[PDB]
RNA sequence: AAGCAGAACUGGCGAUGCGGGAUGAACCGAACGUAGAGUUAAGGUGCCGGAAUACACGCUCAUCAGACACCACAAAAGGUGUUAGUUCAUCUAGACAGCCGGACGGUGGCCAUGGAAGUCGGAAUCCGCUAAGGAGUGUGUAACAACUCACCGGCCGAAUGAAC
RNA sequence: GGCUUGUGGCAGUCAAGCGUUCAUAGCGACAUUGCUUUUUGAUUCUUCGAUGUCGGCUCUUCCUAUCAUACCGAAGCAGAAU
């Protein structure tokens, strides 16, 4: 799960005599495999509808590849998480090349800054900020500057040898 | 922006009806002095003030119909106000400049000239002597009142007035500077 | 009588900066920076060397002193045509960095007969150099 | 529990161990700091304790109630015949 | 001779200060938090008590 | 003189009320449960602010009495006596015991505590929107008298009723709301029509 | 937040030459020279047009960006002190015991002595830092003026003379005696 | 309350070594004939010490850091330390800061006071003028006076403030 | 001796009030969070083929929750004394 995978999961109640063709609820789920994606789908239908895995069926599961995985996209993510003392709604912005790598960045950032796990995080929405000046966070907006050029000072070079004979520099 | 909504309409409501505008300065004069200018002139001339960029944005949003208000565009500068009148210039000038001497000098201001106290009978009770004694002013009692011995200068030119040494100036009622309503510009069509 | 400030020139993470990929599947190929994801992540495109258009970490990539004109977000065809217009591969091969890379791979490609020949030729050159040291 | 009553320590811990000296001639463990502008001189001398006696002298101590008054004081006499120089030793400085 | 201007000069350094309500530190008179770590940089301050 | 509240903080025992099997409980320290303008109409005080516990624990009656006094004192000092209706929403029914070897160690009644739960309302105030900050500050000053963690929550209901502000409004321009002493009674679509005409006559227009 | 680029601006007047090595600044103007080692900062200096010098931080946090404005102010204090100088004016405050302040020479050390401070038989002495010129002003009673090229040494020397005349075991709200700083300005300002 | 006393179900120790938890009857893993080879569990891979000073995103600087499943401790309350976020409000129709100007008249508002004139206090808290100025934000006086603030206006020149 | 900390002892948070005026100079009710093991309870894990028992004397060392001394900050600190 070095990469997340985004799946669409379509499920429904079992058809009955009184109610045939149930309503075919569909969700977009981020998971590492189809087993977790189906598990997260039934977890959210337990939060939304009177249905479970025994009273419902999975009619389709498909992997959604990213439409343009080679372009850089500003993302707005709406997320709900549990802290140690309550539940909080949070909006974050990630400048990233795909949706699954932005969800990876969000989970890494949420665990780093709030000590919140995958167990305790609900992804409410991942959307593309299609134009500039709808970007709200300064840490994403600072990369939207025209012809952005920055250096990387203090380059640290990893040697394959225990001993060095040169007193290495950190030029760059 | 609600107060600006009526202020812009009132500003055009005085630009289009009053034929003479008079740009007047305001530096050290009080609300009391604006109140007495109101009471000295109700009906002859109108004082509209509240200098801001409200005025500049209003007049440059009114240059659509009259391009003769662009002369006023550079002149809105300094703590300033407008006077809307129809009466002659050398009469409205005289009525708004005739009232100069306002409330006495405030402690901690820079007195331009040198302030000095003369060797003449002051005219208050001899109990108010520690004010003269604090500055070193020589003092004798004549006919039961303070008379000064010599013409001593209490502060020199280009110096701040002290908080301790503005008290005998307040008692003696010498205030070399408060100034009145000065004017900066005249507007005619 | 003059202000003297040391400029301390640095390689910049910029659009059009040619980079060498030192870790991964490419591992010594050349790519160009097309976008900047964040402080440590960029987007690279190496179509002349066969590098895929990918978002990469700047840690596993070393910047080269070469740069060329490239618009922001240029696609693979645009990156290919402006790479050949700027002639990046010739300017890369002229550098002593790439000369040293080619020298160390030729030394690793030397066989035992060739290492005997280079030792014989090193002795032949050494005799002339030591002779010229004594004359000078 | 505590002493219930506290008294100073019996003896000085900075003179430990109370053992015999390694030689009869006690060693000078520190010398005065060298002022190089002064002429060359000896910093120490060797003598033999002969004995003690008393003196009488006038005390010059202003403020003391025995100012300008005679005091009886014990003095120790050290017999110091002139020492013979027989050698010289040089000392280099080391990180050890 | 008290020279109230010189008295006001010495009151700026000795009298016109603040006091931390926890660690008793003498502080700048319009400070918000005490500068001392041992009180936790608390915002509980008070004016220095004026003489008479 | 009293054993500290750390010995009776958590719901360790089963609920132990005053009953015919206990019969010797001392009186609670909190006796007044409605304060301020308790005769106000429902339309008078639309805003509701709650002090809600975040922990499963026990609140002693002395803590409930002390928090009532300090909250009511602050809101009376700032906004006045009649600007609010403070209702406390927990009652100290559980009886705490004290055992003053371990033979025959069953305890005698020591005091009264209110067993609370996560999300349970401790204090409720209904007031106008004018003094939302006064009520919030009074509730958070009463927060200091309680153990555990408490929260200040602005209710989206109208007053002490169970309807939201827009839902009670829609019922109020219609005739389906009639007033009472301090609460209101709502018209239903059930029952005798003769009664449903006698009360709520402004409806059926 | 790791701001990508944060930079501050240093203006160099005509008589000022500013040579900076790695982090050793040397500023020479009409009044003198001033050197300072900023090796604890980790910033980057660039010269633009011989009258304007930028200093930049790349990828800096809150504390590291906050140090950047400090460095620009310290270099600006260098230029201010090398074309205008620094002049600290201090007044003697006492009630009964007059403070006697003079300049003395022991082994050529240039000390400031303070006698009769609150009637103390102890003589207080503070050294005068090198590059600090001490004068006692005329036509103002009880005034000492400290001037020099460096605001750091002028203010520390003025603060040393202020702190050497502190009152112990007394109400300092009442006993206001001491030499206090009353003005901070420049030498060649007219 | 207890490494306290007493029950229910199950699993253990006792009766049992082995790998791990430095150490330990009960914890984790796994139960054991003698060996060889391989792969693992729990636990780990700077050095002690076998095994990456691995890769990646962040957070933290402690003049008592932290690295504790059982387990060998820490709480309420706080911090413009720093990080991330929620809500509300203001701002180029020149927002927040700093400095500069003015902060009035009825009126020393009605009472109550020994006296309280905006500032011991009770109840009210209205319009006149203005851009604006409270029947007062503080310091003061016995009461005055005086100084100060809210409120607005000179200046720049871009975002800011508050509660969480 | 070990566990616990009701009780004892020592701290803290809030701030109705005291302090002529003023919550916090100094205190501080109603509540409430803690620490310690120099009290006393509670336990009965070690010791009953014995660990000599209270106090005092003597002597050493340690802790800080500091009475004095050193240097400081605050006060309803004028000095002095606190
Ligand atoms: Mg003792
Ligand atoms: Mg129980
Ligand atoms: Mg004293
Ligand atoms: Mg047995
Ligand atoms: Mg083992
Ligand atoms: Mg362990
Ligand atoms: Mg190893
Ligand atoms: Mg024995």
């Amino acid at each position: 799960m070095a990469h997340f995978k985004e799946y669409q999961v379509i499920g429904r109640r079992l058809p009955t005599e009184s109610v045939p063709e149930p309503k075919l609820f569909r969700m977009r789920i981020f998971a590492s495999n189809e087993v977790i994606a189906k598990s997260r789908y039934w977890y959210f239908l337990q939060k939304l509808h009177k249905v479970k895995k025994a009273s419902g069926e999975i009619v389709s599961i498909n992997q959604i590849n990213e439409a343009h995985p080679t372009k850089v996209k500003n993302f707005g993510v709406w997320v709900r998480y549990d802290s140690r003392s309550g539940t909080h709604n949070m909006y974050k912005e990630i400048r990233d090349v795909s949706r699954v790598a932005a969800v990876e960045t969000l989970y890494q950032d949420m665990a780093a800054r709030h000590r919140a796990r995958f167990r305790s995080i609900h992804i409410l929405k991942v959307a593309e900020i299609e134009k500039t000046a709808d970007v709200k966070r300064q840490y994403v907006k600072q990369f939207l500057t025209k012809d952005l050029k920055f250096p990387l000072p203090h380059r640290v070079q990893k040697s394959t040898k225990t001993f060095s004979y040169k007193r290495p520099s950190t030029f760059y | 922006r609600e107060k600006k909504a009526e202020y812009f309409a009132k500003l055009r409501e005085y630009l289009e009806e009053y034929k003479s505008l008079f740009v007047v300065g305001v530096d050290n004069v009080s609300s009391q002095q604006m109140h007495e200018v109101r009471k000295e002139l109700r009906g002859r001339a109108v004082v509209l003030m509240g200098k801001n960029t409200m005025v500049r944005r209003a007049i440059r949003g009114f240059l659509s119909d009259l391009p003769d208000f662009e002369k006023l565009l550079p002149f809105v500068k300094g703590n300033v106000g407008f006077v809307f009148t129809n009466e002659p210039l050398t009469e409205i000038k005289n009525v708004i400049v005739s009232n100069r001497v306002a409330a006495p000098a405030r402690a901690g201001a820079v007195a331009p000239e040198d302030i000095w106290v003369r060797a003449v009978n002051t005219g208050m009770e001899p109990g108010k002597t520690s004010f003269f004694q604090a500055l070193g002013v020589p003092t004798k009692i004549a006919r039961g009142t303070i008379e000064i011995v010599s013409d001593v200068k209490v502060v020199d030119a280009g110096n701040k007035v002290g908080q301790s040494e503005a008290s005998l100036l307040n008692l003696l009622n010498i205030s070399p500077f408060t100034f009145g309503l000065t004017v900066v510009q005249v507007y005619d069509n | 009588t003059d202000s003297i400030v040391k400029a301390s020139n640095w390689r910049l993470v910029e659009v059009g900066r040619v980079v060498l990929i030192k870790k991964g599947q490419s591992a010594g190929k050349l790519a160009a920076i097309v976008e900047i994801i964040d402080q440590k992540k960029v987007l690279i495109d190496g179509p002349k060397a066969g590098v895929p258009r990918q978002a990469i970490n700047l840690g596993q990539v070393v910047l080269t002193p070469l740069t060329f004109a490239l618009p922001r977000g240029a696609r693979t065809a645009t990156v290919s045509k402006k790479w050949a217009a700027a002639a990046v591969c010739e300017k890369w091969a002229a550098s002593s960095w790439a000369k040293k890379i080619a020298q160390r791979e030729r030394r690793a490609a030397l066989t035992d007969f060739e290492r005997f020949q280079v030792m014989v030729l090193r002795k032949q050159k050494r005799y002339t150099v030591k002779k010229a040291l004594a004359k000078a | 529990s505590h002493r219930k009553y506290e008294a100073p320590r019996h003896g000085h811990l900075g003179f430990l161990p109370r053992k015999r000296a390694a030689s009869i001639r006690a060693r000078v463990k520190a010398f005065p700091k060298d002022d190089r502008s002064k002429p060359v001189a000896l910093t120490s001398f060797l003598g033999y304790k002969a004995g003690m006696t008393t003196i009488v002298r006038d005390l010059d101590r202003p403020g003391s109630k025995f100012h300008k008054r005679e005091v009886v004081e014990a003095v120790t006499v050290v017999d110091t015949p002139p020492v013979v120089v027989v050698g010289v030793v040089g000392y280099v400085e080391t990180p050890r | 001779i008290i020279e109230p201007s010189l008295k006001a000069l010495a009151s700026k350094y000795n009298c016109d200060k603040s006091v931390c309500r926890k660690c008793y530190a003498r502080l700048p008179p319009r400070a918000t938090n005490c500068r001392k770590r041992k009180c936790g940089h608390t915002n509980q301050l008070r004016p220095k008590k004026k003489l008479k | 003189a009293r054993r500290p509240a750390r010995c009776y903080r958590y719901q360790k025992n089963k609920p132990y009320p005053k009953s015919r099997y206990n019969r010797a409980v001392p009186d609670s320290k909190i006796r007044i449960y409605d304060l301020g303008k308790k005769k106000a109409t429902v339309d008078e005080f639309p805003l509701c602010v709650h002090l809600v516990s975040n922990e499963l624990e026990q609140l002693s009656s002395e803590a409930l009495e002390a928090a009532r006094i300090c909250a009511n004192k602050y809101m009376t000092t700032v906004s006045g006596r009649d600007a609010f209706h403070l209702r406390v929403r927990v009652h100290p029914f559980h009886v705490l015991r004290i055992n003053k070897g371990m033979r025959g160690a069953w305890g005698k009644p020591h005091g009264l505590a209110a067993r609370v739960d996560i999300g349970q309302i401790i204090f409720s105030v209904r007031t106008k929107d004018s003094n939302k900050d006064v009520v919030v500050e009074g509730l958070r000053r009463a927060r200091y008298k309680f153990p555990g963690q408490q929260k200040i929550i602005l209710s989206k209901k109208w007053g002490f009723t169970n309807l939201d502000r827009p839902e009670y409004l829609k019922k109020r321009e219609a005739g389906e709301v009639k007033d009472d002493g301090a609460f209101v009674k709502f018209l239903s679509k059930k029952g005798s029509l003769e009664n449903n005409i006698r009360e709520f006559p402004e409806y059926f227009a | 937040m790791k701001y990508i680029q944060t930079e501050q601006q240093i203006e160099v007047p005509e008589g000022v030459t500013v040579s900076i090595k790695s982090r050793i600044v040397k500023v020479v103007g009409p009044r003198g020279t001033l050197t300072k080692n900023l090796k604890h900062i980790d910033v980057t200096f660039t010269k633009v047009n011989n009258q304007l010098i930028k200093v930049a931080v790349h990828n800096g946090g809150r504390k590291h960006v906050a140090a950047l404005r400090t460095v620009k102010s310290l270099v600006d204090n260098m230029i201010t002190g090398v074309t205008k100088g620094y002049k600290y004016k201090m007044r003697y405050v006492y009630a009964h015991f007059p403070i006697n302040v003079n300049i003395v020479e022991k082994d050529g050390a240039k000390f400031i002595e303070v006698r009769n401070f609150l009637g103390d038989k102890k003589i207080r002495n503070v050294p005068v830092r090198d590059g600090v010129t001490i004068e006692f002003s005329t036509n103002v009673k009880d005034e000492i003026v400290l001037s020099g090229n460096s605001v750091e040494d002028v203010s520390q020397n003025a603060a040393d003379l202020q702190q050497i005349c502190r009152v112990r075991n007394k109400d300092i709200r009442k006993f206001l005696d001491g030499i206090y700083v009353s003005h901070k300005g420049f030498i060649t300002e007219d």
